[PDB]
């Protein structure tokens, strides 16, 4: 029940918020921006992923 | 068959830990699952934590 | 504060006459004594006071290197003429929370029975909060500055706080500095 | 007052470049102050070219 | 406790009395054996403090001659004496501690409190029921004047009676109290010695609590 | 006090019995710890009488359910009073509102897994602030019988146990008020009349060599239940009429 | 041997019965306290410390 | 009267043990003070010579425990920490007499022998019952006014008895006041040894008290 | 490392 809505919290999107249509190298960058503040937890993005 | 009683009363000082179950007037039941350090609670803007 | 003895007093679940408050009212208005022990590391202070009225911090025959930073501090109340109370009170230093249950397994001492036990909050920070405002720098704009607003019991000057938080910092990242 | 001076356990290697450092133990709550002010530090202050 | 002082210079004289009396010990400061004596005569004490080098005869012959009428009490041979020779002497001589000037005060003072505790603390344990007394430290029974003779099987039944004053004392208790982990013959063995008891003790002491074995009356 | 009641708070405390409540107006005389002496007003005063009600009230007493029945006086020396008003507060009450519990800063929000399913996340500025400690006072008994070996008797001198475990007791085998237990301390000294012990050929030889036989007297004595600490409180002695007391009694 | 056999007949560690004294007389054909005195040894060298440290743990239990 | 040595160095051991038993007493030695606590609790000792250079744990705890276990014995230290306080201390702790090294033998011995006077003889150095009197510390007996020819046993017999007076001593006292620890025999020697003592002095001194060992009539 | 030290470093007096 909290596993879930953290899940769902963090996999979800929004029409426009930080770092809207930049790509990025990878998820590991992708948790980079998140951490330092740079990119929103949900927001569209182009990754290139394995 | 009893020639004399000795009654001995202690007195037990019990405080919190995990387990003991808390609860509120709204039916809201809980067991205490962490005595969280004071630095550690999420604390307002003016530092008070929670 | 971490022993209280009072006289003719054996538990803190009794209560003395000509005294308002029980033994336990008076052991939790100790604990919320703030005193600042300049030299030594343990002190013991000694309060008597007789007569109606509120028997305060005020009245703790201070030794030479010990201060109550707040006198007004209310330890008790005294409602008969014929009152009093003595007591010796035990100041230690140290850091965090020690209960007491914690002491007492850890101390095969005997105490005498008469040897209350106060729990030990000794940390003297009670509340912090802190800005990071942008700074004013001729050239440099993207500089900050951080203005940390210290609450305490009055026991510990600010600056001294903050040199001694910095000391612990630095003194714990030696292990990464020299790794290994 | 020198409180508790760490002994850095394990320095597993597991590639040419990506490490895991184990080091224990820490006074409670120093964990955190640490691992925070590190990674902190290294996602958005470390010094390189590119 | 009560103390004899006995030195020659006056000065030290002044300084252990105040010393001793400052630690709260009545003091008889004096100098000659004859008013050591006769305050021994008069007053009982607990501690005495003596020098060798007495002006009037000497040390060792006073200490002699408490020796000879039997006073068993802690000498603190205070003197200046040195010689091991001289130690010995004194020791075998009857002193008890010798302490060579000068000396701590501190030290004496130890000293005496070691000598008076060893002197204390002998006491001997009384049962004494009516006009029978038993020291059973001693293992010495006396009916009154005469201290009773009994064997060992009938001296450990008397034991018990006594020590349980006026409590009836289960038949089982004596029964194991006799043969002491070995077994019991199936005769009435307690029954009989609790007979030859009663005769030593004169009879009708012992009670017979009919099925609840036996009890000494208390009067 | 709840920040938030519904004004219900004040005849549940008054109307319970757990306060003390004046029976007439007046004056206070005399507040202590453990009695409030009130000087009546003139008027509500009886002719005859004295016109001085005196109330003492109940310190730390066991509930039925081992909790602590306590009462602490709410007023201050010479302060006039009315019928009514409540002078002490109960176990649970505060200035005459019940008071069952404690209000605390509660923010709605997870936290890590440490409130899942009902679970809660206490700080530890609650525990230092000893706001949730509650005391619990307990009754232990020893009862001295009559058995068919004989009287059990209540002393100090218990076979098998050294002065360790009697520092506390007294002489007569009772432990000292004020005297902090805790689990396996001896509270009385109690041994019973023992018989013939049947022991096996080895404890024979072990007592015939090292010449130890056990005593007659077996120990029953009462000690504090395991994994309970505490400070005893009160002891209280109950003897037939017609067997003689011991001297703690 | 001789110090083990009787002591354990005495007392009976192991043993049948508990052979009394004029029983484990009989048995080594000795008519006299001889077994008397051998099982005063035997006892007696049982606690001296050095011989017997762990069995005098248990007694004071 | 068997005197427990617990001291740490071999060679000193050896030399104390040698000492004592040329006085008279036979004497045990024993280095752990766990040991010594083991054959404190077997046997019967009368004096210790206490050294607080344990390789266990040091001295004082071990007075402090023994005191606390109820420990009579006197107790002679015999030690280096010349320390003021130190020597206070151990004094206050229980330490009767205290020897500082380098000591003597002799003095060792003086002292030893001041020690078991106090306590056992009660301070005399004479004990008078009838025409017997024993000089313990001159270890000389006199029948009315002549001189008697005593064995070491015999005598260590002798003056147990009349330091007791009156007061039967067990059996087992007895067995280990004269029998050192190690030399433990396997047949009748107690018993021997009473009828040449009663020999020696006549049959009538000492009255045999079947089950409980020996006493020494003083009516 | 080193550069947290430092920082501390300028205020640890």
């Amino acid at each position: 029940q909290d596993v879930v809505l953290g899940l769902y919290y963090m996999t979800r999107d929004c029409v426009n918020a930080k770092g809207e249509g930049m790509v990025l190298t990878g998820p590991k960058e992708a948790e980079r921006l998140y951490r330092s503040g740079l990119a929103s937890l949900h927001a569209r993005v182009k990754v290139r992923i394995t | 068959g009893v020639l004399k009683i000795v009654k001995v009363y202690l007195a037990v000082k019990r405080r919190i830990q995990p387990g003991d179950k808390m609860a509120g007037r709204h039916g809201n039941k809980g067991v205490i699952s962490k005595i969280n350090p004071i630095e550690d609670m999420p604390y307002d803007e003016n530092g008070t934590p929670v | 504060v971490t022993e209280v003895e009072i006289d003719g007093v054996l538990h803190e679940y009794s209560t003395k006459e000509g005294v308002q408050e029980d033994i336990l009212e008076i052991l939790l208005n100790l604990k919320g004594l703030a005193v600042r022990v300049q030299g030594k590391d343990e002190v013991i202070l000694t309060l008597n006071k007789s007569g109606i009225g509120p028997v305060t911090a005020a009245d703790i025959t201070h030794d030479g290197d010990v201060e109550i930073v707040k006198p007004q501090h209310v330890i008790c109340h005294l409602t008969d003429e014929n009152a009093s109370i003595s007591m010796r009170i035990k100041v230690q230093r140290g850091r965090g929370y020690v209960p007491a249950s914690t002491r007492i397994h850890s101390e095969e001492d005997e105490r005498p029975i008469g040897r209350l036990l106060v729990d030990a909050c000794y940390s003297p920070v009670e509340r912090i909060a802190y800005n990071v405002e942008a700074a004013r720098v001729e050239q440099r704009t993207d500089l900050d500055k951080l203005v940390i607003e210290m609450e305490t019991n009055g026991t510990i000057d600010p600056e001294e706080a903050i040199r001694r938080a910095a000391t612990i910092l630095a003194e714990q990242l030696e292990a990464f500095v020299d790794l290994r | 007052t020198e409180f508790l001076k760490p002994r850095l356990v394990d320095i597993e290697q597991v590639s040419s470049t990506h490490a895991k450092v184990t080091l224990e133990p820490l006074e409670r709550g120093f964990g955190h102050t640490l691992g925070n002010a590190l990674r902190r530090i290294l996602l958005s202050s470390m010094p390189g070219c590119a | 406790m009560k103390i004899l002082v006995i030195e020659d210079d006056a000065l030290l004289l002044q300084g252990l009395i105040l010393a001793m009396q400052s630690e709260g010990y009545v003091c008889d400061g004096v100098s000659t054996a004859h008013e050591a004596a006769l305050s021994l005569a008069s007053n009982h004490y607990s501690l005495i403090v003596l020098d060798l080098g007495l002006p009037d005869e000497d040390g060792l012959h006073f200490l002699s001659r408490m020796r000879r009428e039997k006073m068993t009490q802690p000498v603190l041979i205070l003197t200046a004496r040195d010689t091991l020779e001289d130690r010995i002497s004194g020791l075998d001589t009857g002193a008890d501690d010798y302490l060579v000037k000068p000396f701590a005060l501190e030290e004496l003072n130890a000293r005496i409190r070691a000598l008076l505790r060893r002197h204390n603390n002998q006491g001997d344990n009384e049962i004494s029921v009516g006009n029978l007394r038993l020291n059973v430290t001693r293992r010495l029974v006396w009916l009154g004047e005469t201290a009773l003779d009994l064997t060992p099987k009938e001296y450990a039944l008397l034991s018990r009676l006594m020590m349980k004053a006026g409590s009836p004392v289960h038949r089982e208790i004596l029964y194991n109290d006799i043969y002491s982990g070995d077994n019991e013959p199936a005769t009435n063995t307690l029954e009989v010695h609790i007979h030859n008891l009663r005769e030593k003790i004169g009879k009708s002491r012992i009670r017979t609590v009919r099925g609840f074995g036996y009890m000494l009356a208390n009067n | 006090k709840p920040l938030v009641g519904t004004g219900m708070e004040r005849a549940v405390a008054v109307d319970s019995g757990v306060t003390a409540v004046a029976k007439r107006g007046g004056v206070v005389q005399y507040v202590d710890a453990s009695r409030i002496v009130i000087k009546v007003n003139e008027d509500e005063m009886y002719p005859g009488e004295a016109g001085i009600d005196i109330y003492n009230l109940t310190k730390y007493t066991r509930s039925n359910q081992n909790t602590c029945i306590n009462q602490m006086p709410c007023v201050s020396l010479g302060e006039p009073v009315e019928r009514g008003d409540v002078l002490a507060d109960g176990p649970s009450t505060d200035l005459g509102e019940l008071a069952l519990g404690q209000n605390m800063r509660v923010a709605f929000m997870p936290w890590n897994g440490y409130n899942f399913e009902d679970s809660i996340l206490v700080s530890e500025r609650v525990v230092q602030e000893d706001r949730f400690t509650t005391i619990h006072i307990q009754e232990l008994a020893c009862v001295s019988r009559d058995t068919k070996l004989g009287p059990e008797e209540i002393t100090a001198d218990i076979p098998n146990v050294g002065e360790a475990a009697l520092s506390k007791l007294d002489e007569s085998g009772i432990v000292y008020i004020g005297a902090e237990v805790t689990g396996g301390d001896i509270l009385v000294g109690k041994v019973t009349p023992k018989g013939e012990t049947q022991l096996t050929p080895e404890e024979k030889l072990l007592r015939a060599i090292f010449g130890e036989k056990a005593s007659d007297v077996k120990d029953s004595s009462l000690r504090v239940p395991n994994g309970v600490s505490g400070t005893v409180i009160d002891v209280q002695v109950f003897t037939r009429d017609g067997v003689e007391k011991d001297k703690r009694a | 041997a001789r110090e083990a056999k009787v002591l354990r007949m005495r007392f009976g560690i192991d043993m049948n019965t508990d052979y009394t004294l004029e029983e484990v007389g009989k048995q080594f054909d000795v008519t006299r306290e001889r077994i008397r005195q051998i099982e005063a040894k035997a006892l007696r060298k049982l606690r001296h410390p050095s011989r017997s440290e762990v069995l005098r743990s248990f007694l004071d239990d």
